RNA sequence: UGCGAAAGCAGUUGAAGACAAGUGGCUUGUCGUUCGUUAAUGGCCU
């Protein structure tokens, strides 16, 4: 009755091609700018810009028609490229989409109420591995192809032509060049510009596409002065880049953030200061007087020329990476975020405002998950410094052979995630770095995000030294399972070159809301419980037994455990009961487990399962003396101590399984665990990977990495269903790439969670005359 | 799922009462009664009669006479009141009612003609019930049941004669049927090991379950499902488990089969006519806490043999788990095989256990973590290393490296050997701190007391170790005082456990304050290094020379 | 405000406490003062408290806590533990205040059997203080 | 986008205006108006004085009485009141009016030391003098009571009725002995009595179900419909000596009574959780009749304190043209009688500041200088120090300073090292400080005057820390 | 860079190609180069 279905939305995917682009952004609006047509990794979304809904998904896998372009297993590098407004074909003639994905496959895709089932997968010739992009216009169409040095692609522009063969689009072969270090395309599109490097010096080309009215080239070394002919390559590096679409303005974002302005005949020099960081964002209104500009600074800034002055947005709480205008009169700035507050995941951001009042419709999101290490092919963006956010412009091969090769020869590829559900409305909690994204992914987006920590994230832009500045990170948070309580722990810590700075401190507090409010009011805090310095990495919530899920036991690394129970005489969170054994050592491979009654307290310490009662703290010695052990031992370093229910159990450690019943006080059944596993895994990492039932036991996932024929960019989840305390392998549900955690929702089902961030469950007359009247209404 | 086991009228009161239960008697005239009092009166008694009950006031009381009747006595004053026989067959199980609360005449024919605690309120006759065998009488709304042999289960509530439920219940001859603690059910045992709690608000069987010992007197508690079963040849009672705020431990019911063991709390002295010894004093059933220790109706040791993956062919995908020897051997008939080499003819020789080890599954010479390991070819193994045989150089090396001893660790303090004795107080983590303790309270004082007193910082808690260390001999740690003071940090820490031990005076004064000497040369040692730790333009005129 | 941005962080009016303290689960020698500090803690009054408890001398102090009753010991101790919660700058000649309930009374709060739950001020707040010690210690140094 | 982050006994303790006068004498007990106590009366030797709730002295008196007088007591309509001397010729005269007497009736020949009308009828008041027999006089024929309330056996001195049940009048002598007698009896029994063991110094009902009694040094309750007492308290030097209740008022307590008991300190229990004080306020020696103003005082509420030796305390809690009118009339319509109505306004929220706009715009310089300066508070600098240590950089923001800057943050670090809460970070910005700038004090020799002057303060203190945690070392051995 | 723990433990620290500069040639420094080792007065609004 188990099977998989992955539902839910990823990531925007944009052109995450790193120099191959000027746009990197194709979330295009009708021509009746009313709804917006961006593309994901997992869906494409059409939404009402006046009410900031989805009217219309087209989901990559609810056709195979669509979907054939990209089901496959290692080669899901099949990102969306393009997209245009009408049938491309017929001339102009009533409004369905077309989409290009990164192989030139041409969809023509329906775009009112139910689709038809046969979307024009047509093809042109030549698109066998590329497409940098097309250029539109009136009829006619202009392909930027790529062929293959010195790590240097290189760009022809072909032309769509097709006229009567009408089975057959051929190209028409304008031009051709071979040097691309950066380029760019006009906010019309109708000219672009690009450099070329072809020592005397590096040059810079600006050509037309569509006549053969401007197409002239020259090297930068002019529009580089003499301070930056001095000065260091920080200072030499082209960071972004703009035109205007007449075709006599050039704007050029240097990497110290300083904006040059060259025009086209005269080539004069203007230079434009005011941002501190890099700048990574440039682009001109359709007439050519306001500037664009946004960069590692979380503030979108525009400059009028004729003043050279500024309008500022102060907090857009990330980094600006690509913007412009795209309204046909300019209304509409079109822009994404990405912010770096968690460096494993490009987890951008899409976003438009109004040009009125600066107030932003329809933030679309990706589900943000919070990783440990970096995915596959996760690039960092070009500052000045090679900080703890990103790595520096001499570090591009450095930094891209580093994490290729670290994946090749690394063994231990983790990452898994540590999420919540919330038992009032079952949506999903992704505790980000200081913040939280309650994701509710039955329609695939979120619905607020709270900042948990009261540092640096949001009242100042991290700049070239403030990057190392990094904020508070949050563990986990722990919900009172009513849903009322989020009881977060963090870890903190100082900035470098300190006596300060040594320690890692935490921090613990209590948020209460209402089923009305979406965010969470500050109750109490608790500032390093067990003690200074000291973690309190496992805490254990309670069900509804003893005050309707008030119990949270605190516990530690060293072994220490103290009782929490919310109280009401006392209008506050405070402890009951008080241990800690002080070893000398310490050990963060710790599990815990408790009674869904409220009987046993379970300390998986390292390599010991102590037994403590709920009632009295401590360790059970009745008055007897039969079997009444109070003591396990296992048989290496466990990570899990699982209670299914009251009977039975599963502990896991890093080599095998075992299965325990304690009302008949012995082991039960074993299965192995380091042929699935070799070093993957941090210490008390397997807690977060399963998570049990509440009847039908746990699924344990296998960690697999596919060789190469080290590990090549296959991947797996294989994973193995299992019933009833270690019983059943009712179900292999075979899938072509990773996983990070298995969660229960409380249909008794199991969603998953993709890295490629797709969330997905294992689960159970005159009416002709009416009808020329509807015509005639508009 | 049983209890804490022990133990080898009016149904509500107990001792240092009157006369709780005037209780029938076999092989007697009808029934006595007996003080740990009242009058034992007749009630139309010298009948059949193997019960008795009574108006629960113990001054009303009746003897349940098997003539289809149940006349008043008198046990406290003598003025019995008048009554009216109702049936003419037998009535020697009689009861009495409360204040209208469940009476009826199905006396032993199916004849309800439903009345209440009276001879003349008189309510309609309910005589519908067919030929049943097993009447009860519970109180979750007032309700006689029958189960039939005929075979049938239904349900009547004395309110208004209110048929509440019943259906074709496949009741057969069974041993024992008590009511359910909860109410909803009834414990209807099968005759040896077995008895099905059928829920009793629709006549289905809802959990039939089996019996670890004979079951043959099954009586239902005042507990949350707890229930005790006497053997047949015994007065010895398990009790068992599947009334919870103010929970009765003694005197809830009066049934049992053994050495006349009437009158049935846990304490069960003080009996009607048996006057017999006493038995347990457990109350209730317990929330998890009972659980633990009733390990009943299932008792073995036992476990797998580390069951695989269901064969997954995947030599295109592989999965990089290792990139050494994944699948071992776990050939139980190769560990045998090797166990029963190193207990085998060449036992005279150290050679016998090297070989065998080399022989046995893949451990590097000292290393764990292929666990080829069950627990009874652990012990046996375990056996014959520490049978009559710190000899071998492979096993010995590979047996400080195992977390599994399990008290028989008592000899390590007696045996005396000095580098297998090392590896064991640095390794393996089955060495209580008794031996530590008399080991660290050693005065000799080498880098074996290191790593033990390392040991006990490794694994042993502060407050075991206080309270094990609160009454011992005052000569060894005074002793070893003097030796420091006179002559590390695991030292110190003794000290600190030591001198939270001693407790408020019982020392003297030169010792002390040359020990405050010591520490007080411990404090300048103290400040003086962690001192050590976090240590670790153009004036007006000058004369200048230049060469020319 | 703009829904399409993060909820801003906030503390409002949470009460700040570190993960410490719970409260739920004929004279021959010299004739020092006992029935004004009676009636002191009788009521919870500033002002001849502060009368009765100005001390600074050695033996005055001994002498007080003694021969007071050893049911006001307690709560004379928690009284101190107050003192040294309001202000620490002053805190000298009262550390011999709080020590001397200590020393001379070491029956009574052992046979009390509610040490740290009633009395969840005073060893709170001077481990409190001496949680940073190492730290103070090594800053100073 | 979005905007930028900012970084019970307090209501009877914001009772203050406590100002003195003194009497020529004691003050035997109050009065307050029942319908609006905005006036209310004490009583003096020889006269009786009574104040506003605006002006607190006194607006009318009368003092043509001869002897000491005793008790004051207004009628539930407060028109008229009535005045109990030592001569035992009980007054009855208007108020508002003091120069009119109505009737002045003798009583018996003892002292009328208690005299209070009816709480709910307006033509019978009762008066008790030491005749050991108590009157319910009727002032439309003042010539005998209706009822010669006998049955005392020593000295009938503190009256009361019950407010709901009109029949029932509760009278206590001193003999504990509190007695309620039924007005329809024969007037010499009561249905009970109840046992209070000491002279009762006053009774008043607090409920129509429960009273409450006070003399000697405990104060009892006691049940009237079940003849049980469920409290007693006795936390004061000398016996409580007067009793007042108020319901019904703007607290985190819904109804209050206190008692007063001649040590300073009147306490203020509350029949919402059984009888707490929140905390008591003391006075200037022997507090005898002291009350707060009743239920409708409306906002400005006073208490009262007159002492023993005759002082009253008084505490009282207090809470162009036409042309250009008609140019802008049109400003306080707001959207009644019309479709949709527009709401976008931004909040003028509470007052920043100089150092939190310097922060806000990066000014650390000027923050660091607005922090330490004595205008400014103590705990906002230590916040603002922590607040800035865990923001930016401690170098950046001292890149380029000097000693004549640098001195006030060492001057506030010799009295902040002494704190609980910020001593090691204060420490740990003077360890910045020093970190980088050696080269200033080896170049000045000044500032180290307060280098060495910090050192053995700090020496003191870490003395005061070791010795500290070596005693709570002492309690972890005695645990 | 690897393990591990808020801890120490082991190593990279290469080469080629091209260019720049000082002196056809030589000498000093780099690379939005293939390969290998796990190693710029320019700062946040209504």
């Amino acid at each position: 009755q188990y099977k998989l279905s992955v539902v839910s939305g990823g990531k925007p995917a944009l052109n995450n091609l790193s120099s191959v682009t000027g746009n990197k952004n194709i979330a295009r609006l009708s021509q009746d700018q009313r709804n917006y047509i961006i593309p994901f990794n997992n869906q494409i979304k059409v939404y009402s810009v006046e009410t900031r809904q989805c009217v219309k998904t087209l989901k990559f896998a609810n056709n195979s028609l669509l979907s054939g372009i990209f089901l496959q297993e290692e080669e899901n590098n099949e990102s969306i490229v393009k997209i245009l407004l009408g049938d491309i074909t017929v001339p102009q003639q009533a409004h369905l989409i077309t989409v290009f994905t990164n192989n030139g496959h041409v969809i023509v895709l329906n775009y009112k109420g139910k689709l038809v089932e046969s979307p024009k997968h047509f093809k042109i010739s030549l698109a066998d591995e590329k497409l940098a992009n097309v250029f539109h216009s009136e009829g006619n169409y202009r392909i930027l192809t790529t062929f293959k040095h010195n790590s240097l692609q290189s760009y022809r522009l072909y032309a769509l032509t097709f006229d009567d063969a009408k089975k057959q689009f051929e190209v028409a072969h304008q031009a051709e060049w071979h040097n691309v270090i950066l380029s760019n395309i006009s906010s019309n599109g109708k000219l672009l510009a690009h450099m070329c490097k072809d020592v005397e010096h590096k040059s810079i080309s600006v050509v037309s596409l569509f006549d053969d009215s401007v197409n002239l080239s020259f090297p930068l070394g002019s529009i580089l002065s003499s301070q930056t002919q001095s000065l260091s390559y920080n200072t030499r590096y082209v960071s972004s880049m703009a035109i205007d679409n007449m075709g006599q303005q050039l704007a050029v974002g240097f990497a110290s953030g300083v904006i040059s302005i060259v025009s086209l005949a005269d080539l004069q020099i203007r230079l434009l200061k005011w941002h501190i960081d890099s700048v990574l964002s440039l682009s001109f209104s359709h007439d050519g007087s306001y500037l664009l500009s946004g960069g590692w600074e979380k503030v979108m800034s525009l400059w009028q020329l004729e003043t050279n002055s500024q309008q500022f947005l102060p907090r857009l709480n990330g980094i600006i990476i690509d913007c412009q205008v795209l309204g046909p009169q300019g209304n509409y700035y079109s822009l994404i975020l990405q912010m770096t507050e968690n460096n494993s995941n490009s987890d951008y951001q899409f976003l438009l405002l109004n040009a009125s009042d600066l107030t932003s419709k329809l933030s679309i999101n990706g589900p943000l998950p919070v990783f440990n290490s970096t995915i596959k092919h996760i690039q960092q963006p070009i500052s000045a410094m090679n900080t703890k956010n990103s790595n520096s412009i001499t570090s591009l091969n450095h930094s891209k052979k580093k994490q290729s090769r670290k994946l090749i020869k690394s063994r231990r590829q983790d990452f898994t995630t540590n999420v919540e559900i919330n038992p009032i409305n079952k949506n999903l909690y992704f505790p980000h770095i200081s913040a939280v994204q309650i994701f509710d992914f039955y329609k695939n987006e979120q619905v607020n995000y709270q900042y948990l920590t009261s540092g640096v994230n949001n009242s100042m832009g991290k700049v070239r030294f403030e990057l190392n500045l990094q904020d508070p990170i949050i563990t986990d948070l722990k919900f009172t399972k009513d849903g009322q309580w989020m009881i977060t722990y963090e870890i903190e810590y100082p900035p470098n070159d300190l006596l300060s700075s040594k320690d890692l401190t935490h921090i613990l507090k209590f948020w209460t809301k209402n089923d009305n409010e979406t965010n969470w009011n500050l109750k109490t805090k608790v500032i390093n419980p067990h003690g200074i310095s000291v973690p309190i990495t496992k805490i254990l919530p309670s069900p509804r037994s003893v005050n309707n899920s008030q119990g949270c036991l605190t516990a530690d690394n060293n072994g220490g455990l103290k009782f929490w129970s919310f109280d009401s005489h006392e209008s506050n969170w405070c402890l009951k009961k008080i241990s800690l054994p002080n070893f000398n050592h310490f050990s963060n491979s710790v599990s815990l487990a408790w009674s869904q009654d409220g009987s046993l307290i379970f300390h998986g310490f390292d390599d010991k399962l102590q037994i403590l009662d709920f009632d009295t703290f401590k360790k059970f010695e009745s008055l007897e003396n039969t079997k009444t052990v109070s003591e396990f031992t296992l048989d290496s370093e466990i990570q899990t101590v699982k209670l299914i229910n009251d009977t039975n159990l599963i502990v896991a450690t890093r080599t095998t399984l075992n299965a325990i019943n304690l009302l008949r006080g012995q082991v039960i059944n074993s299965f192995d665990l380091y042929p699935f596993v070799n070093g993957v895994y941090k210490n008390g990492h397997m807690d977060r990977l399963i998570t049990c039932d509440e009847r039908t036991g746990n699924i344990a996932l296998v960690i697999n990495q596919q060789l190469t024929d080290v590990p090549t960019i296959n991947y797996k989840s294989r994973i193995i269903i299992f019933d009833s305390d270690l019983s059943t392998k009712l179900g292999n549900f075979t899938h072509h790439e990773y996983i990070s955690w298995i969660g229960w929702n409380y249909d008794t089902d199991f969603i998953f969670l993709d890295i490629e961030s797709t969330l997905g469950v294992v689960g159970t007359n005159s009416d002709i005359f009416a009808e020329q009247l509807h015509k005639l209404s508009s | 799922d049983y209890v804490q086991v022990a133990d080898g009228l009016m149904v509500n009161k107990g001792n240092y009462t009157l006369n709780v239960i005037t209780k029938a008697l076999e092989d007697t005239t009808d029934t006595s009664n007996d003080h740990l009092d009242n009058k034992a009166y007749t009630g139309s008694d010298e009948f059949l009669s193997q019960y008795k009950i009574k108006a629960k006031a113990k001054v009303m009381s009746i003897k349940i006479d098997t003539k289809n009747s149940l006349v008043i006595a008198i046990l406290q004053n003598g003025l019995i009141e008048i009554f009216d026989f109702k049936l003419t067959l037998l009535h020697s199980f009689d009861i009495s009612y409360d204040n209208l609360k469940y009476a009826k005449w199905f006396t032993e024919n199916g004849t309800e003609y439903v009345f209440v605690l009276c001879p003349l309120q008189d309510d309609k006759v309910c005589y519908k019930l067919l030929e049943l065998t097993d009447c009860g009488s519970g109180e979750s709304s007032p309700i006689k049941e029958l189960s039939s042999t005929i075979i049938e289960g239904f349900s009547f509530e004395n309110s208004k004669l209110c048929y509440q439920f019943g259906k074709l219940y496949k009741l057969n001859q069974g041993k024992i049927y008590i009511y359910s603690l909860p109410h909803c059910q009834l414990q209807q045992v099968i005759e040896f090991p077995m008895v099905d709690k059928l829920s009793p608000g629709d006549d289905l069987i809802s959990f039939q379950p089996v019996s670890v010992n004979r079951v043959l007197l099954t009586v239902n508690n005042v507990i949350y499902l707890l229930d005790l079963l006497h053997c047949s040849t015994l007065s010895q009672r398990e009790l068992t488990h599947v009334v919870i705020n103010s929970e009765k431990s003694h005197n809830s019911k009066t049934i049992a089969i053994g050495i006349s063991t009437k009158n049935g709390p846990n304490p069960t002295s003080s009996l009607e006519i048996i006057n017999i010894d006493v038995g347990t004093n457990t109350l209730k059933d317990s929330l998890g806490k009972s659980f633990q220790v009733g390990n009943n109706d299932s008792s073995v040791i036992l476990k797998p043999l580390f069951d695989d993956k269901d064969i997954n062919d995947k030599r295109v995908k592989c999965n990089d788990v290792s990139g050494d020897s994944s699948v071992p051997v776990l050939h139980c008939n190769e560990v045998i095989e090797k166990l029963s080499a190193l207990q085998d003819n060449d036992i005279t020789s150290f050679d016998d256990i090297f070989f065998k080890e080399l022989k046995i599954k893949e451990e590097h010479y000292t290393e764990k973590d292929r666990y080829i390991s069950d627990p009874g070819f652990l012990n046996k193994v375990l056996d014959l290393i520490f049978g009559k045989f710190p000899k071998t150089l492979t096993f010995l090396l590979t047996h400080p490296l195992f977390p599994l001893s399990r008290t028989r660790n008592l000899l390590s303090l007696l045996r005396d050997q000095p580098r297998l004795f090392k590896q064991a107080i640095v390794t393996c983590p089955n060495l209580p701190l008794n031996e530590l303790l008399e080991e660290l309270f050693s005065i000799r004082n080498r880098e074996l007391l290191l790593d033990i007193s390392f040991r006990i910082l490794q694994d042993f808690t502060r407050d075991s170790i206080k309270q094990e260390m609160k009454k011992l001999s005052k000569l060894d740690v005074q002793n070893f005082i003097e030796f420091i003071t006179s002559g590390s940090t695991q030292l110190f820490q003794l000290l600190s456990l030591v001198l939270d031990s001693i407790g408020l005076f019982s020392l003297e004064g030169a010792l002390l304050e040359n020990l405050t000497l010591y520490i007080d040369k411990q404090v300048e040692i103290a400040e003086r290094n962690t001192e050590l730790w976090n240590l670790i333009a153009l004036p007006t005129y000058t004369m200048e020379y230049l060469d020319i | 405000k703009d829904l399409a941005s993060a909820t801003n962080y906030v503390e409002g009016n949470a009460r700040v406490t570190s993960g410490d303290n719970f409260k739920h689960v004929t004279a021959t020698t010299t004739g020092t003062v006992t029935v004004i500090l009676s009636q002191a803690l009788q009521s919870n009054d500033h002002s001849l408290l502060e009368t009765v408890l100005n001390n600074r001398d050695e033996r005055v102090i001994r002498d007080t806590i003694f021969r007071l009753k050893p049911a006001l010991a307690v709560i004379l101790l928690e009284r101190l533990a107050e003192r040294i919660a309001r202000q620490t700058h002053r805190q000298g000649p009262l550390n011999v205040w709080v020590k001397w309930c200590l020393i001379i009374h070491g029956g009574y709060l052992v046979s009390i059997p509610n040490l740290m739950s009633t009395l969840s001020s005073l060893h709170s707040t001077l481990k409190r203080r001496s949680d940073l010690l190492p730290r103070l210690l090594a800053l100073d140094a | 986008s979005t905007a930028r982050p900012r970084i019970e006994q307090r209501y009877w303790r914001q009772y203050t205006s406590a100002q003195l006068v003194k009497e020529h004498n004691s003050v035997t007990h109050i009065s307050f108006n029942p319908q609006h106590p905005h006036d209310f009366a004490v009583t003096s030797s020889t006269r009786v004085q009574i104040f506003s709730s605006r002006t607190r002295q006194v607006i009318k008196t009368f003092s043509r009485f001869k002897d000491v007088v005793y008790s004051a007591s207004f009628r539930s309509d407060g028109k008229l009141l009535c005045a109990g001397d030592a001569t035992g010729l009980v007054s009855v005269y208007d108020s508002y009016n003091p120069r009119t007497i109505l009737l002045s009736i003798n009583a018996s020949t003892h002292p009328t030391h208690v005299t209070k009308f009816h709480t709910q009828d307006n033509k019978i008041l009762a008066t008790a003098s030491d005749d050991r027999v108590t009157r319910l006089w009727d002032i439309s024929n003042a010539y005998e009571p209706q009822l010669e309330l006998t049955g005392a056996t020593d000295y009938v001195r503190t009256l009361s009725f019950i407010p709901a049940a009109p029949h029932l009048v509760a009278t206590g002598s001193y003999d504990g002995l509190i007695r309620l007698y039924d007005t329809r009896s024969s007037g010499s029994t009561p249905i009970y009595s109840l046992n209070h063991d000491q002279p009762v110094e006053n009774v008043i009902a607090v409920s129509p179900t429960q009273i409450v009694s006070c003399g000697g040094n405990n104060f009892k309750v006691w049940d009237l419909t079940s003849n049980k007492k469920l409290y007693e308290r006795g936390n004061f030097n000398k016996a409580v000596t007067c009793l007042d209740y108020v319901e019904n008022f703007d607290s985190p307590m819904q109804s209050a009574l206190i008692a007063s008991s001649l040590d300073g300190h009147v306490k203020v229990f509350d029949p919402l959780d059984n009888f707490q004080v929140k905390f008591g306020w003391k006075f200037s020696g022997p507090v005898l009749s002291c009350a707060v103003s009743p239920s409708t005082a409306q906002g400005n509420r006073h208490l009262v304190a007159g002492l023993s030796s005759g002082l009253l305390a008084i505490r009282t809690k207090k809470k162009k043209s036409n042309n250009f009118q008609r140019m802008m009339r049109g400003s306080e319509y707001q959207g009644d009688q019309e479709h949709i109505i527009h709401n976008d306004k931004v909040r003028s929220q509470r007052r920043m500041r100089a150092f939190e706009r310097n922060i806000n715009q990066f000014k650390w310089s000027e923050a660091l200088d607005n922090a330490f300066v004595p205008g400014m508070a103590k705990e906002l600098t230590l916040t603002v120090l922590q607040e800035l240590r865990k923001r930016g950089k401690v170098r950046v923001a001292l890149y380029g300073r000097d000693e004549s800057t640098l001195e006030p943050l060492l001057n506030w670090c010799l009295k902040g090292i002494e704190d609980v809460r910020s001593a090691s970070i204060v420490a740990d910005w003077v360890a910045v400080v020093l970190e980088l700038y050696g080269n200033t004090l080896e170049s000045s020799p000044v500032l180290q005057e307060l280098m060495i002057d910090l050192k053995t303060k700090v020496r003191h203190e870490i003395h005061k820390s070791k010795e500290a945690q070596r005693i709570e070392g002492m309690l972890q051995l005695l645990t």
